[PDB]
């Protein structure tokens, strides 16, 4: 599906999502 | 990009795989 | 991928995953 | 007291107050 | 209902108990 | 169970779809 | 009703069954 | 305290609102 | 840095930043 | 004051840091 | 200050403290 | 790392500053 995601509930679909690999969290500045 | 449009607008999950390592 | 989720972090990924459709979390089950 | 409650934070009020029961996650769609 | 309610308005913890099984 | 497969476990994305309502 | 709440856990229960008088969380004591 | 009474322990919503200001 | 924090977001933070210490969560009425 | 602050505009962690004990 | 942060916990305390400029979460390495 | 240095171990607000890209 599609969701609406933002600030620390961002990082938490990222923490999910790569589990395991790590990941980068860039925002815009 | 990511944040901007997770937020902004919508974004599924596999937009999301794009940010692993 | 493949992670330990326990109690909250369990329903959040449900949330996550299912979104609009929406879960059920029967534990007894 | 009254909660103002969306998204996740909604699904977290849930797994707390049913806890042990569990229970179902239906948003209009 | 809860959900729309929830966020919309407010609610109360004895509402959603209607909600376990 | 959800619990079991999942807290005890180990389960993906995938295995948490068959809870979506 | 009865539940294991660990860490931030029991912060957020405290959040949502305290609401607006708010609290006090003294784990020393 | 409320540690222990919740962490170690168990305790119900009721016990939390001793907590509240 | 600064950061904009609200609801119960607002207590993960004093979770965290007191740690060990503990608080009080004290909103306006 | 805290809550109405960090919400309403925006606050650090080290004002945060005031409302331990 | 000292605490003990697993799994989301940890990523949750990395965009607090981090916020606009953000992070990298490499828990291979 | 930091799981270690922060989950096994303990570690301060100091030291997350090292993972703020
Ligand atoms: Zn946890
Ligand atoms: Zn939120």
């Amino acid at each position: 599906v599609n969701q609406h995601l933002c600030g620390s509930h961002l990082v938490e679909a990222l923490y999910l999502v790569c589990g395991e690999r790590g990941f980068f969290y860039t925002p815009k500045a | 990009g990511i944040v901007e449009q997770c937020c902004a607008s919508v974004c599924s999950l596999y937009q999301l795989e794009n940010y692993c390592n």
